[PDB]
């Protein structure tokens, strides 16, 4: 009767070579060498916007892309005013080492770098215009330029901050103040104060309102240290430090 | 203050977002308001070491 | 003591029968009446 | 005064831009304005040397 | 002595059988209904 | 000694691999809606 | 002394895929629209 169970162990052994804590130890072998196979070397670069205005004058330098390989970067065309401008036709510089996606009316390229460090330019027509705007690309740098917004000096064929406080982006430049006391932000531009609450300000007075659908209240108004407000029916008062 | 949460990290980068709900990226030698300087970054894991003596992290019902 | 081998070898056709009998896993039949 | 910053670099050339948003290309021996004569071009790691002992790199946020 | 080296062959052909059961990932099917 | 020159050959197979998985890059994907 | 020469087949081999990739210069696109 022993000599069934050794045969059944053996027979065990035959079957199965590998432990379950094997397997488990395997697995984050693989999946380490995994991570060091897909890990980038050096810094990986910085995404960024950006936006240029296009001199063609006949001393000024053409502009410059920085691109990487494998990632898009979307070219949008725009005048003097801003409004989007039409491409006409686009002429490339080594196909191998670039990858140019275009529908073939909008104002809009889509370029993929298909090389690490190889270099090249472009030359793109627009449909109202005479002069062709000459671009050069280069990929590889410390920074990935993911969207350039072009200002061209000529015409194209075309030719407010409550709404960005009300959605809680704070309007560029400002600074924070500190309020207490209730739900309400508040921020400093141009020595005027912006609020931004759903609370009901009674006494000191606005220039400028709006409203959301839900009932949120934005507010324009000269700076003043004290607000007094009735929340639904009672009434309170806000002190405003910074 | 502000508190900065960690919203993805890659050996080199990492992509942070404040209370305020603003998202900033940074690499080993860049500048953090009111933490101080970077100095090691540390993919695995998920920490953040800083000049201060801070280490910046996930949020925690949110990591 | 060779007992243990030819044990192991009608064991090793009968534990690998047992086990391509446990893998296999068929899909569902709805039927639909009008 | 004016501070220039590194957009691209290659061996060789160097693309830079001011803070006043003009854009200039240099190489090896050039002048540039406000800070004398260009004495080295570093490619990698994103430095160049100047005359005046100054050291010409990318913005700091902007890298 | 020897039996690292027996061991070595069904061990190899284990782990080569988990590592290729490891790779495969399969695409996604969307269903559309009217 | 000689353990120089099989560690070469598994390690130039490894190697070989590596370096063919860092050669490809593929095009991109435009999906046109209507 | 040897090593010289077998050296030279390696680094020859690699000189003229190195000089060979050096000689192409391909064609430029230009894309017209309406």
């Amino acid at each position: 009767e022993v000599i069934d169970k050794k045969a059944f162990k053996d027979m065990t052994r035959n079957l199965y070579p590998l432990n379950p804590e094997q397997v488990v130890k395997l697995k984050q072998i693989y999946e380490t060498s995994e991570y060091a196979k897909a890990a980038t070397p050096g810094t990986p670069p910085k995404p960024t916007a950006t936006s240029q205005f296009v001199n063609l004058s006949p001393g000024s330098t053409p502009p410059v892309i920085r691109l990487s390989q494998g990632f898009v970067s979307s070219l949008v065309f725009l005048d003097s005013t801003g409004a989007p401008w039409p491409i006409a036709a686009y002429d490339l510089g080594d196909p191998s080492s670039f990858n140019i996606q275009w529908d073939k009316t909008s104002n809009t390229l889509m370029i993929q770098a298909t090389k690490l460090y190889n270099y090249g330019n472009l030359a793109v027509r627009l449909r109202g215009l005479n002069t062709p705007v000459m671009l050069t690309l280069i990929p590889g740098q410390k920074a990935v330029d993911y969207r350039v917004d072009l200002r061209v000096q000529g015409y194209g064929p075309n030719a407010d901050l409550l709404l960005h406080v009300l959605e809680g982006v704070p309007p560029p430049g400002s600074r924070r103040l500190v309020v207490s006391g209730g739900d309400a932000r508040a921020w400093l531009s141009n020595e005027k104060m912006y609020v931004r609450t759903n609370l009901t300000i009674l006494s000191p007075g606005w220039l400028a309102s709006m409203t959301s659908a839900d009932g949120t209240h934005a507010y324009e108004m000269q700076k003043s240290p004290v607000l007094l407000v009735s929340w639904h029916g009672k009434v309170m008062q806000l002190k405003v430090e910074g | 203050r502000i508190i900065y949460y960690i919203q993805a990290v890659i050996p080199g980068r990492a992509w942070l977002i404040g209370s305020n709900g603003s998202t900033l990226t940074v690499r080993e030698g860049s500048k953090i308001p009111g933490y101080g300087m970077v100095k090691l970054i540390d993919s695995l894991q998920g920490r953040i070491l800083t000049s201060s003596g801070q280490v910046i992290k996930f949020s925690q019902e949110d990591s | 003591q060779q007992e243990i081998q030819q044990r192991t070898s009608d064991m090793l056709t009968a534990a690998t029968q047992l086990v391509q009998d446990w893998k296999q896993v068929e899909t569902q039949v709805y039927t639909e009446g009008t």
